[PDB]
C-alpha cells in the first residue's frame, strides 16, 4: 500500500511539533517544549481515493538541540519548511533551511507554511514573502490552534505526491 | 342599506335614494316634494307593472343590489290627466351617436 | 332641488348639493339649460354625481363606474364642460 | 451553447449581426438558455433590434418562461428598443408564466421612458400577475423603500392618470410595508378613497375603447377638441 | 533490540566496527520507536567525540551503504568547521588530497552522474568548506586546475560546475552568520578576481559543449552566480543572446534560461538600457515561437505537467519583473509598441490561470501599472502613459471584476477549555490578496468610473436573466461591487447603487427556493453594508434596510442571521449619528423606536448574535451628545439584562449556593459578555451602567473564585475539565475583561483611581494570592497592567500594595522552569513593563530586597526561550536603565550593585545560540551601557581600584569574563573585541555586526592568526569606528 515519510524543518518557535501533535491527537498544546533530535510519528489520512499515510519526522530547529542535521533528510520524499509570521527573523532563516534541504533532495515537493497568523501583531508583513515564488514553493498562511488552513499543506503534498489532482480528504 | 331610484315620466327625470323598507307612499311624498301633484294623484310602475302604494321597496322589484347610484332603476309615473290616470309614457333619451372608425373592436 | 334641462329638451331634477358637484354649476349658482348636452349624457352625469357623493371619502373599496363606449366621447366632453 | 448570431447580439455589433443574418434563418433559433438572439439584441442595443427586425425576426419570441424580448427591453429601460419592438408589432400585453406584462416589469423599475411608451401604445394598466401584484402596486412598493426620485414621482403620476382609479387597501387596509410610511400612506389612502373625477373615468373608457393601436396618431381621427385629446394622451 | 551492541559505537578506545555503524545508520532511516531514538542519540554522541579522523578515514573506505559514507562526511565537515586551523599541516594536506581524490574517483565513474548524487554532493560540500578555509592563499591555483579539468572531460566538468555553484552560494549569499565579516570580504574579493577564469569555461560549455546534463548544470551555475557577478560580464557580452537563442526554446533548458533572463532583467542599472531592449525583443520573439498569442494558457496549465506549469509561472515572473523595472524604456521605444501590447496580452492570458500564486504575481504588476497611471494624473479619463495603456484597461477591469478574492474571512474557534466562538482574520494571505485587488480596482475606477459602472451593470443583468446565474458568479460580482466604495462622486454612486439595488431586488423576487433566497439575501446585505455614504443621505432607505434586517434576524435558515447581525453592526458603526436624531418628517429619533423593540427583535438570535446586536446598539448610542438624554438612553438600553442580573443577585443573596447551578452561571456569563460589548461600544459614559453592578459583580467574582479553588483542592487540576469549572472561569475572565475595557476607554484617571480601583485590590489581588497556583487567573495581571498604562502616576501610591499582593506569588510560578505557565509569564512581564515605564518611583520606594527580586525577574525574563518573553525582558531592562539615569541619588548605588552582573548576563545571553533573535536589543543595551561608562560617571565600580577609571577596569573585567567562558580564544581576539565595543559604541549597526562577528569566532578552535584573525584589518576598522563614535 502507499507509504511515504515526512520531515519537518524550521527554526524553533514556529510550531513544528504542534502541527504533528494536533494532527495526531487533535488538541492544541501551549508549552514551548524544545524539540530534541527527531521524533517518528506515524500519521494517516483518508481521501476519496483511499488512505495515505505519512511517517512524520520532526527535526528540531535549534542549533543546540538539533542532532544529525541534514542526515535526517536522506530518504524523505516531502517536507514542510515552516516559520512564524510574528517573528521576523524566523523568516530570514527560511532560505538557509531551504538550502540545507535541497542539497539532499531532488526538488521533491516542499511547502512553505507561515504559522501563527491568528496573532494580531503580524510582524512579517504580507506582500514581503516573495521568496517562495522564485523557488516554485507552495505557500500557506496557517495557524495550529485556530486551524486556519490547517489541512492545505498536507492536501497539496498528497496531490503532488500520490499523483492525482482530484485528490481530496474526507 | 338603501337603494337609488330613477323617476321618469315623458321627458321628466328625478333621482332619489330610498331604503328597502320604505313604502311606495314614501316615494309619493318624495314626488310631492317637488311636484304639486298629491300622492293619490300619483301611481308608480316598474317596467309598466303598477306598484302598490302600500308595498315596501324591499319587497318590490327594487333593491340596493339591483340598482346602484351609478346604475339606478327606472320608475314610471302617471298623473290623473283630466281626472284620469294617464297611460304611462316615458320619453326615451336621445339615441347615442355612432362610434367613430378608430374605436371599433379589433 | 335644481332642475337640469338637456339640449334635447329633457328635464332632470336633482337636489342642490348633489348636482352642485359641477364647477360649471357652482359658477351658475334655480334652473340650468344646456345647448350641447343631450339627455343620454345628462342622465349619465347625474348618475356620476350620485355615485361620487355616495362614495366620497369612502373607507371601503369603490366599485367601478360603468361607462358605455359609444357615449364616451360626449361624456368626456360634458365632464370637461362641467369640470366635475 | 449558442449560435454565432446570439454571440454577435451579445456584443451587440450592428455590422456583425447584419452580416451574420445572411444566415439569418437561425435568427429565430433557440440556444442553450432558450434565449432567441432578438432577446439579447433588445437587452443590449436598439440598432441590433432594428436590423434583426428587418429580416423577419419574430418580435414575440418566447423563452424558458415566455418573457418576450419586449419584457427585457422594458426591464432595461431601453426606450428605443421598446418602441421599435412595439412598432414592429410586438404583443404589448404579452404574458409570461406569471402573467407579468411588459408594463409590469417597467413599473418594477419605475423607469419613466419605457412606461410612458407602453402606455402610449395602449398598454393595459389593470393587469394583475399570479402573485397578485400590479404595476401601480410595484411602483408604490418602490416608493415605500425610499428609492427613486422625481422621476419615479412622474412615473407614478402617469400610472395614476392611466389607471383611471385604483385600490390598494387589501382587505380594507393598506399593506404592512406601506403602513410604516404615514406621510405616504395618507396620500395613498386619500387617493384610494377619492372616487375620481368623471373626466378621468371617461378618459380611461375611451382609451380602453381605442384598443391596441398607436393612440396619439389614432386620436387624430377623433372629433374631440385638441385640448381634450391631449388630455386623453395623459398630458394632465 | 540490540542496545548492548549499539552503545559500542561510542567506544572510541577501540577501532570502529564499520559494519555495525552502517547497520545502525541505516536502521535510523529504517527504524522506529526506541530503535530510532537511541540510534539518533548514539550517532549524535558519536559525532561529538574528538577522534573523528580515525572514524572518517575508515568509514569512507569500508562503508557499504551510501548514507553511512554520508554520515562520515558529516563528521569530517564538523572537524573542518571546528578544528581546521589547529590541525597539523600534515593532516591538512592529507585531508585535502584524500577528499579531492574521492571526488575525482566518484565523479568520473559514469559520464555525468551516478547514484552517489547525494553522496557526491556532500563530498562537494566538504571540499567547499576546505576551500573556504584554504582558498585565497593556500591554493592560489585551484581555480585554474578546476578550469583545466573541466576542459579535459565532461564527467569532471559537470561536477566542477556543481562545485563552483556551491562555492559561489557559500561565498556570496550564505556568508553572514556563518563566516566572519573580514574573511567573507576577502573571499568575495578573491572570487571577483578569479571569476573570469570560470566565465570562459562557462561560455565554452554553453556555446560549444552539447552534453545536455552538463549544459543544464552550467545554466544552474550561471543563475546562482548572477546574484553577484560583475555586470560587465552580463550585459557587455553575448550571454543574453546565447541564452535566448540556444536555450530558451527547448523543454529541458527553457526553465533555467528564463530564470537567468529574469535575474538579468531585475537589474536596475541605467546605462544598460539597450541590452535590456534587445533582451526583451528577442525574448518576446522566442515566446511567440514556443507560446503563440492565442494559446489557451488556462487549459494548458490545468492539463500541463510540472515543466509546463513552471514555465508559465516563470514567464509570468519574467514579464512582471522586466515591466516593473524598465517598462518605461520600451514604452519610450516607439517601434516596439506592438511587442509591448503583445506582452500585455501575454500577462492577460496568464492572469486567467487558476493558480493563486500566479494570479498574485500578475496582480502585482497590475497594481503597479494602475498606481503608476493614477500618479501620472489624478483626474479620471490625455495623459501619455495612460493614453498608451488605455486599450488594455478594459480587459484589465473585466478580469478584476470577474475574479475578486472574498473580503471576509470567518472561522469557528473553540477556546476557554471548550467554548466555541466565531472569529475574523485581519491580514491573512487571502485578505491581502483582496486588498491588492480592491486598491487596483479603485485606481482603475478613478480612471474610467463609467466603464466600471457599465461592466458591473452588465454582469449583474447577466445574472438576472439566468444567462450567467450562478452562486459563485453572484457572490464574486457582489464582492467586486463592494470593493469600490466612495470611488466615485456621490451622485454617480447614488445612481449606480440605486440601479444595483433595483436589479438585485428584482432578481430576489424572480428567483425562488430557500437556497437562492438565502444567497441573494446575504449578497444584498453585504452590498449595503459597504456603502454607508449612500445610506447617510437616504433616511427612508436606511430605515427600510434596518427594518428588513430586523425581519431577517427572525429567520431560522443558517447563515442569514449571522450575516444580518454583521451588516447591522457595520451600518451602526458608520451611521451612528443618524439614529439618535429626529430626521425630517420624523417625530422621535429612530434609536428610541429600536430600544422599545429590543424585547422581540432578538427573540430568536443565539447568544453570540445577541451580544453582537447589543454592541451595534451601543455603537449607535455613543453618537448621542446630550448627557441627560444619553443617560436615559443607556438606562433603557441596559434595562433588559439588568433585570436578569438583579434577579440572580437577589437569589444568590437568599442562597449563594445557586452559583453552583450551571444555568445561573451561564446566564451570568452571558450578561457579562453583553456588558463587555456595551462597554466596548459606548465608551466612557458607560460608567453609569457599570456603577450599578460594580460591587455585586466583584462579590460574585470572589464567590466563584472561592468555589473554584475549593473544587481544585478537592479534585486537583483534572477538574478543570468540568463544564461547571469552565463556566466559573468564563465568568471570571469576562468580569476582568469588562473592568479592563472600561478602564481603557475611561478618561478621568483620578476618578477611576479613587472610586473603582480600591475594590479590585480588596477583592481580586488577595484572592489571587490565596488561590491554588493552578487555578490562579492569568488575566488578573493584564487588568492591572492596563489600569496602570492608563492611569499613569495617579495609581503610583498603590503600586507597593499591588506588588506585595501578586509579585511574590507570581514569580514562584515562573522561576522553577522556563516552560510552564506561559500566559502567566507574558501577562506578568507586561505588568512589570507598565510599572517600570509609568510607575518607576514605586520601585525606588519599595524595599531594596524587592528591587533585587525585580531585577532577578527581569534577567530570568530575557533568559527565556520564547522570543516574545525575551524581547519584553530586554525592553523592560532598557527602560529601567533609561529611567535610572534621572534618579541620580540611587543611580550610583544601583550601578555599584548591579551593573557588572547585568553586563555579565547580557554577554552570557549574546554568546549563546538560542537567543540570536534579540541581537538588536542586545546591541542597543550594550551600547547604552558603554556610553554610560565612557562618557563619564562619578563613582568607581571597584573600591580597591577606586582611582582606576572604569573605562579600564571594565575592559579588563570583560576580557577576563570572555576568556573564562571561551578559553580557546586568542588574547588578541578578545582584546580587539573589547576595544571595538568602545569603538563601535555610537554606530549601532556596526556594533550589532561586530557582536555577530564575535559570535562566529567562538564556535571554532581558531588558530594563531591561522587565516582567522586579520588583526591589522580589524584594527583599522575599529580605530576609525572609535573616531566615528568620537565625532
Ligand atoms: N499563536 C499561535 N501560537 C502557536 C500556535 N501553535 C504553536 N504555537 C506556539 O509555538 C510553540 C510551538 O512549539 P513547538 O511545537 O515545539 O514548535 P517550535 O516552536 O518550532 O519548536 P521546535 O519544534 O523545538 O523547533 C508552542 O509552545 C506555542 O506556544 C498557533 O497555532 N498559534
Ligand atoms: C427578496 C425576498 C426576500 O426577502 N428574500 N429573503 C428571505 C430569505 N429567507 C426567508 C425569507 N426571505 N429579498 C431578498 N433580500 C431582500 C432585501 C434585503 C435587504 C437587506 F437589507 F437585508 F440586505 C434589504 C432590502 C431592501 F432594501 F429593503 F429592499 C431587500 N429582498
Ligand atoms: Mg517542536
Amino acid at each position: 500500500v502507499p507509504t511515504f515519510k515526512l520531515v519537518l524543518v524550521g527554526d524553533g518557535g514556529t510550531g513544528k511539533t504542534t502541527f504533528v501533535k494536533r494532527h495526531l491527537t487533535g488538541e492544541f498544546e501551549k508549552k514551548y517544549i524544545a524539540t530534541i533530535g527527531v521524533e517518528v510519528h506515524p500519521l494517516s489520512f483518508y481521501t476519496n481515493f483511499g488512505e495515505i499515510k505519512f511517517d512524520v519526522w520532526d527535526t528540531a530547529g535549534l542549533e543546540k538541540f538539533g542532532g544529525l542535521r541534514d542526515g535526517y533528510y536522506i530518504n524523505a520524499q516531502c517536507a514542510i519548511i515552516m516559520f512564524d509570521v510574528t517573528s521576523r527573523i524566523t523568516y530570514k532563516n527560511v532560505p538557509n533551511w531551504h538550502r540545507d534541504l535541497v542539497r539532499v533532495c531532488e526538488n521533491i515537493p516542499i511547502v512553505l507554511c507561515g504559522n501563527k497568523v491568528d496573532v494580531k501583531e503580524r510582524k512579517v508583513k504580507a506582500k514581503t514573502i516573495t521568496f517562495h515564488r522564485k523557488k516554485n514553493l507552495q505557500y500557506y498562511d496557517i495557524s495550529a490552534k485556530s486551524n486556519y488552513n490547517f489541512e492545505k499543506p498536507f492536501l497539496w503534498l498528497a496531490r503532488k505526491l500520490a499523483g492525482n489532482p482530484q485528490l481530496e480528504f474526507v | 342599506m338603501d337603494v337609488f331610484l330613477m323617476i321618469r315620466r315623458h321627458k321628466t327625470t328625478i333621482f332619489t335614494d330610498a331604503k328597502e323598507s320604505s313604502t311606495v307612499f314614501e316615494l309619493k311624498r318624495i314626488v310631492e316634494g317637488i311636484l304639486k301633484r298629491p300622492p293619490d294623484e300619483q301611481r308608480l310602475y316598474k317596467d309598466d307593472q303598477l306598484l302598490d302604494d302600500g308595498k315596501t321597496l324591499g319587497e318590490c322589484g327594487f333593491t340596493s343590489q339591483t340598482a346602484r347610484p351609478q346604475a339606478p332603476a327606472t320608475v314610471g309615473l302617471a298623473f290623473r290627466a283630466d281626472d284620469t290616470f294617464e297611460a304611462l309614457c316615458i320619453e326615451p333619451f336621445s339615441s347615442p351617436p355612432e362610434l367613430p372608425d378608430v374605436m371599433k373592436p379589433q | 332641488y335644481v332642475k337640469l334641462i338637456s339640449s334635447d329638451g329633457h328635464e332632470f331634477i336633482v337636489k342642490r348639493e348633489h348636482a352642485l358637484t359641477s364647477g360649471t354649476i357652482k359658477a351658475m349658482l334655480n334652473e340650468v339649460n344646456f345647448r350641447e348636452i343631450p339627455s343620454h349624457v345628462l342622465s349619465k352625469v347625474c348618475m356620476y354625481f350620485t355615485y361620487k357623493v355616495r362614495y366620497t371619502n369612502s373607507s371601503t373599496e369603490i366599485p367601478e363606474f360603468p361607462i358605455a363606449p359609444e357615449i364616451a366621447l360626449e361624456l368626456l366632453m360634458a365632464a370637461n364642460f362641467l369640470d366635475c | 451553447t449558442l449560435k454565432p448570431l446570439h454571440c454577435a447580439c451579445m456584443v451587440s455589433d450592428a455590422d456583425c449581426v447584419e452580416l451574420l443574418l445572411e444566415k439569418g434563418a437561425e435568427v429565430n433559433a433557440l440556444d442553450g438558455y432558450n434565449r432567441t438572439a432578438l432577446h439579447y439584441a433588445a437587452e443590449k442595443d436598439e440598432a441590433c433590434v432594428e436590423v434583426l427586425l428587418e429580416y423577419g425576426a419574430n418580435p414575440n419570441a418566447l423563452d424558458g418562461n415566455r418573457d418576450t424580448p419586449l419584457h427585457w427591453a422594458a426591464f432595461k429601460n431601453n426606450a428605443e428598443c421598446v418602441r421599435a419592438l412595439l412598432e414592429s408589432g410586438a404583443s404589448v400585453n404579452a404574458l409570461d408564466y406569471n402573467n407579468d406584462t411588459p408594463l409590469s416589469w417597467a413599473a418594477m423599475k419605475g423607469n419613466l421612458e419605457s412606461v410612458s411608451i407602453l402606455l402610449d401604445y395602449g398598454a393595459e394598466v389593470r393587469v394583475i400577475n399570479l402573485i397578485g401584484q400590479t404595476p401601480i402596486s410595484r411602483l408604490v412598493a418602490l416608493l415605500v423603500r425610499g428609492l427613486g426620485t422625481e422621476k419615479e414621482d412622474s412615473c407614478f403620476e402617469l400610472l395614476h392618470r392611466a389607471v383611471g382609479h385604483f385600490e390598494l387597501r387589501k382587505n380594507g387596509t393598506m399593506p404592512r410595508e406601506v403602513a410604516r410610511d404615514p406621510q405616504l400612506c395618507e396620500k395613498l389612502t386619500v387617493l384610494c378613497s377619492a372616487p375620481g373625477t368623471l373626466k378621468t373615468l371617461a378618459r380611461y373608457a375611451v382609451r380602453r375603447s381605442l384598443g391596441l393601436q398607436y393612440l396619439p396618431d389614432a386620436v387624430k381621427g377623433l372629433p374631440l377638441p385638441a385640448s381634450l385629446k391631449e388630455y386623453l394622451l395623459l398630458l394632465e | 533490540l540490540a542496545d548492548h551492541a549499539a552503545r559500542q559505537l561510542l567506544d572510541f578506545s577501540q577501532k570502529l566496527d564499520i559494519n555495525l555503524l552502517d547497520n545502525v545508520v541505516n536502521c535510523l532511516y529504517h527504524g522506529e520507536g526506541a530503535q530510532q531514538r537511541m540510534a539518533q542519540e548514539v550517532l549524535t554522541h558519536l559525532k561529538e567525540h574528538p577522534d573523528a579522523w580515525t572514524r572518517v578515514d575508515t568509514i569512507l573506505e569500508f562503508s557499504q551503504n551510501m548514507n553511512t559514507k554520508y554520515y562520515g562526511l558529516q563528521i569530517l565537515e564538523n572537524v573542518i568547521k571546528t578544528r581546521w586551523k589547529i590541525l597539523p599541516r600534515n593532516q591538512c594536506e592529507g585531508i585535502k588530497k584524500y577528499v579531492v581524490g574521492l571526488i575525482i574517483k566518484t565523479s568520473s565513474d559514469p559520464t555525468c552522474v551516478e547514484k552517489e548524487k547525494v553522496y557526491i554532493g556532500k563530498l562537494n560540500m566538504i571540499l567547499v568548506q576546505i576551500l573556504k578555509q584554504e582558498w585565497p592563499k593556500h591554493w592560489p591555483t585551484f581555480i585554474s586546475d578546476i578550469v583545466g579539468a573541466s576542459r579535459t572531460s565532461e564527467s569532471l566538468c559537470q561536477n566542477n560546475m556543481v562545485i563552483l555553484k556551491l562555492l559561489s552560494e557559500e561565498v556570496f549569499d550564505f556568508s553572514s552568520g556563518q563566516i566572519t565579516q573580514v574573511k567573507s570580504k576577502h573571499l568575495k574579493d578573491s572570487m571577483c578576481n578569479e571569476f573570469s577564469q570560470i566565465f570562459q569555461l562557462c561560455q565554452f560549455v554553453m556555446e560549444n559543449s552539447q552534453n545536455a546534463p552538463l549544459v543544464h548544470a552550467t545554466l544552474e551555475t550561471l543563475l546562482r552566480f548572477l546574484n553577484w557577478i560583475p555586470l560587465g560580464y552580463i550585459f557587455e557580452t553575448k550571454l543574453i543572446s546565447t541564452l535566448i537563442y540556444k536555450f530558451l526554446n527547448v523543454p529541458m533548458f527553457r526553465n533555467v534560461s528564463l530564470k537567468c533572463l529574469t535575474e538579468i532583467a531585475g537589474v536596475s542599472v541605467s546605462q544598460y538600457e539597450e541590452q535590456f531592449v534587445t533582451l526583451f525583443t528577442l525574448t518576446m520573439m522566442q515566446l511567440k515561437q514556443m507560446l503563440p498569442l492565442n494559446t489557451n494558457i488556462r487549459l494548458a496549465y490545468s492539463n500541463g505537467k510540472d515543466d509546463e506549469q513552471n514555465f508559465i509561472q516563470n514567464l509570468s515572473l519574467f514579464l512582471c519583473t522586466f515591466l516593473k523595472e524598465h517598462d518605461q524604456l520600451i514604452e519610450k521605444r516607439l517601434n516596439l509598441r506592438e511587442t509591448l501590447m503583445e506582452a500585455l496580452h501575454y500577462m492577460l492570458l496568464v492572469s486567467e490561470v487558476e493558480e493563486t500564486e500566479i494570479f498574485k504575481i500578475c496582480l502585482e504588476y497590475w497594481n503597479h501599472l494602475a498606481a503608476e497611471l493614477y500618479r501620472e494624473s489624478p483626474f479620471s479619463t490625455v495623459p501619455p502613459r495612460r493614453q498608451l495603456y488605455l486599450p488594455m484597461l478594459f480587459k484589465v477591469r473585466l478580469l478584476m471584476v470577474s475574479r475578486m478574492a472574498k473580503p471576509e474571512e470567518v472561522l469557528v474557534v473553540e477556546n476557554d477549555q471548550g467554548e466555541v466562538v466565531r472569529e475574523f482574520m485581519k491580514d491573512t494571505d487571502s485578505i491581502n490578496l483582496y486588498k491588492n485587488m480592491r486598491e487596483t480596482l479603485v485606481y482603475l475606477t478613478h480612471l474610467d468610473y463609467v466603464d466600471t459602472e457599465r461592466i458591473m451593470t452588465e454582469k449583474l443583468h447577466n445574472q438576472v436573466n439566468g444567462t450567467e446565474w450562478s452562486w459563485k458568479n453572484l457572490n464574486t460580482l457582489c464582492w467586486a461591487i463592494g470593493s469600490i466604495s466612495g470611488a466615485m462622486h456621490e451622485e454617480d454612486e447614488k445612481r449606480f447603487l440605486v440601479t444595483v439595488i433595483k436589479d438585485l431586488l428584482g432578481l430576489c423576487e424572480q428567483k425562488r427556493g430557500k437556497d437562492n433566497k438565502a444567497i441573494i439575501a446575504s449578497n444584498i446585505m453585504y452590498i449595503v453594508g459597504q456603502y454607508p455614504r449612500f445610506l447617510r443621505a437616504h433616511w427612508k432607505f436606511l430605515k427600510t434596510v434596518v427594518n428588513k434586517l430586523f425581519e431577517f434576524m427572525h429567520e431560522t435558515h443558517d447563515g442569514v442571521q449571522d450575516m444580518a447581525c454583521d451588516t447591522f453592526i457595520k451600518i451602526a458603526q458608520k451611521c451612528r449619528r443618524h439614529f439618535v436624531q429626529v430626521q425630517v418628517g420624523e417625530v422621535m429619533p429612530f434609536i428610541d423606536e429600536i430600544l422599545n423593540n429590543i424585547n422581540t427583535i432578538i427573540c430568536d438570535l443565539q447568544p453570540q448574535q445577541v451580544h453582537t446586536f447589543y454592541e451595534a446598539v451601543g455603537y449607535m448610542i455613543g453618537a448621542q451628545t446630550d448627557q441627560t438624554v444619553q443617560e436615559h438612553l443607556i438606562e433603557k438600553y441596559m434595562l433588559l439584562p439588568n433585570q436578569v442580573w438583579d434577579s440572580i443577585i437577589q437569589q444568590a443573596t437568599k442562597n449563594v449556593d445557586i452559583l453552583k447551578d450551571p444555568e445561573t452561571v451561564k446566564q451570568l456569563g452571558s450578561i457579562l459578555k453583553t456588558n463587555v460589548r456595551a462597554c466596548k461600544a459606548v465608551g466612557h459614559p458607560f460608567v453609569i451602567q457599570l456603577g450599578r453592578i460594580y460591587l455585586d459583580m466583584l462579590n460574585v467574582y470572589k464567590c466563584l473564585s472561592e468555589n473554584i479553588s475549593a473544587a481544585i483542592q478537592a479534585n486537583g487540576e483534572m477538574v478543570t475539565k468540568q463544564p461547571l469549572i469552565r463556566s466559573m472561569r468564563t465568568v471570571k475572565r469576562e468580569t476582568l475583561k469588562l473592568i479592563s475595557g472600561w478602564v481603557s476607554r475611561s478618561n478621568d484617571p483620578q476618578m477611576v483611581a479613587e472610586n473603582f480601583v480600591p475594590p479590585l485590590l480588596d477583592a481580586v489581588l488577595i484572592d489571587y494570592q490565596r488561590n491554588v497556583p493552578a487555578a490562579r487567573e492569568p488575566e488578573v495581571l493584564s487588568t492591572m497592567a492596563i489600569i496602570v498604562n492608563k492611569l499613569g502616576g495617579h495609581i503610583t501610591a498603590e503600586i507597593p500594595q499591588i506588588f506585595d499582593a501578586v509579585f511574590e506569588c507570581t514569580l514562584n510560578m515562573i522561576n522553577k522552569d522556563f516552560e510552564e505557565y506561559p500566559e502567566h509569564r507574558t501577562n506578568f512581564f507586561l505588568l512589570l513593563q507598565a510599572v517600570n515605564s509609568h510607575c518607576f518611583p514605586a520601585f525606588l520606594a519599595i524595599p531594596p530586597t524587592q528591587f533585587k527580586l525585580v531585577l532577578d525577574s527581569i534577567i530570568w525574563a530575557f533568559k527565556h526561550t520564547m522570543r516574545n518573553v525575551a524581547d519584553t525582558g530586554l525592553q523592560i531592562l532598557f527602560t529601567l536603565l533609561q529611567n535610572v539615569a534621572q534618579e541620580e541619588a540611587a543611580a550610583q548605588s544601583f550601578y555599584q550593585t548591579y551593573f557588572c552582573d547585568i553586563l555579565q548576563h547580557i554577554f552570557s545571553v549574546v554568546t549563546d545560540t538560542s537567543h540570536t533573535a534579540g541581537l538588536t536589543m542586545h546591541a542597543s543595551i550594550l551600547a547604552y551601557m558603554f556610553n554610560l561608562v565612557e562618557e563619564g560617571k562619578i563613582s568607581t565600580s571597584l573600591n580597591p581600584g577606586n582611582p582606576v577609571n572604569n573605562q579600564i577596569f571594565l575592559q579588563e573585567y570583560v576580557a577576563n569574563l570572555l576568556k573564562s567562558a571561551f578559553p580557546h580564544l586568542q588574547d588578541a581576539q578578545v582584546k580587539l573585541f573589547v576595544t571595538g565595543l568602545f569603538s563601535l559604541n555610537q554606530d549601532i549597526p556596526a556594533f550589532k555586526e561586530h557582536l555577530r562577528d564575535f559570535l562566529v569566532q567562538i564556535k571554532e578552535f581558531a588558530g594563531e592568526d591561522t587565516s582567522d584573525l586579520f588583526l591589522e584589518e580589524r584594527e583599522i576598522a575599529l580605530r576609525q569606528a572609535d573616531e566615528e563614535k568620537h565625532k
